[PDB]
């Protein structure tokens, strides 16, 4: 999981 | 928007896509191509294929179960092509390429279009 | 083998499948959640949910057109896990963690499982 | 495109  | 984002999502996506299509599960059409006949689903077809975009968003055409493509359209460039909708791997060889090619330009597959012409250029 | 790959494929396809359902386009089931209606794909929802993926091979059940989930299920945490499925991105915020992780535990969307739980040790 |  990223910050997009 | 505060979203946090997987990564591999659309990958698993296509990936579970691809299963269904090697079991024949949930497919709703039959592409014809030179009496060779290839099961898909609709959406994926759309998706990736401008011209499939613009067959199955027809009020008429959406309904049907059957499509024939042209009787130009080579069975083995569709079938590169139909592997990569499902995959992201095109198998490009200089055996295939022409047909390939035409057949991207007929489905309206521009990426696909894009990289046929410069592999093609890099050997003349 | 020897193929080449488009690296943003799959996310492009994702893309095109949640255009196809903004506008209504090819959906083929309704998923209803304490009376509120949620539109999709079967597909889709088969290759991002355990659950979905069950019922959609089931014999009977992959002829419906009409998905009733369990009653505790909250809408709003199913309409974020179905904006997720369609674009990668999840919406979980201190307001919602608990419903979105109980819809994930209830519809086998592990990796939305896995970081709720990791957010919430990270709250204790 | 790449060599995946
Ligand atoms: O090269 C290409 C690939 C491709 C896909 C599609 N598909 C869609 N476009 C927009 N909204 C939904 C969908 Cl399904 C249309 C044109 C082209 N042209
Ligand atoms: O967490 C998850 C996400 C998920 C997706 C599916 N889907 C499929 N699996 C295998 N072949 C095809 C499909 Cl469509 C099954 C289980 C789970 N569990
Ligand atoms: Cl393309
Ligand atoms: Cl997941």
């Amino acid at each position: 999981w990223v910050i997009p | 928007d505060s979203c946090i984002q997987f990564t591999r999502h659309a990958s698993d996506v296509l990936l579970n896509l691809n299963r269904l299509r090697s079991r024949d599960i949930l497919t709703d059409v039959v592409i014809v191509v030179s009496r060779e006949q290839f099961r898909a689903h609709k959406t994926v077809l759309m998706a990736c294929s401008g011209l499939f975009y613009s067959i199955f968003t027809d009020q008429l055409k959406c309904n049907l179960s059957v499509i024939n493509l042209d009787p130009e359209i080579n069975p083995e460039g569709f079938c590169i092509l139909l592997d990569f909708m499902y995959t992201s791997r095109l198998n490009l060889r200089e055996g295939n390429i022409m047909a390939v090619m035409a057949t991207a330009m007929y489905l309206q597959m521009e990426h696909v279009v894009d990289t046929c012409r410069k592999f093609i250029k890099a050997s003349e």
